[PDB]
């Protein structure tokens, strides 16, 4: 029936729930760190982004999903 | 004096320390604090 759609949503809106606070947390952190020090900026942001990219890949996952399901 | 000791053996970033604790490189100007008796008689300290 209509069920694939429901899969495709539900798959697309629970991968969007918990990377989105995650990454709220990362950059809000080093943003804060490098506010308090600004010296070290260039490593926290290179440890950053090969943090916040690995969220992703679970968002990522999830809209690989949503694609599948979708056809 | 133990309390800048231990202090000091931390936030040893020159940055963190470029309040008071920095050693300004140029060193244009210095400033010479002198205490000196204020009446004489004392001897020869207030000349040395």
């Amino acid at each position: 029936e209509g069920l694939n759609l429901v899969a495709t949503a539900l798959a697309v809106g629970l991968g969007a729930i918990g990377p989105g606070v995650g990454i709220g947390i990362i950059v809000s952190g080093a943003v804060q760190a490098i506010g308090r020090n600004p010296e070290i900026e260039n490593r926290v942001v290179t440890y950053m982004f090969i943090g916040i990219a690995f969220t992703e890949a679970l968002a990522i996952f999830g809209l690989v999903i949503a694609f599948l399901i979708g056809f | 004096r133990e309390v800048m000791a231990n202090l000091t053996a931390r936030v040893v970033g020159a940055a963190r320390r470029g309040t008071l604790l920095e050693k300004r490189e140029t060193v244009k100007s210095v400033a010479l604090l002198v205490v000196t008796p204020d009446r004489g008689l004392c001897g020869s300290l207030v000349a040395n």
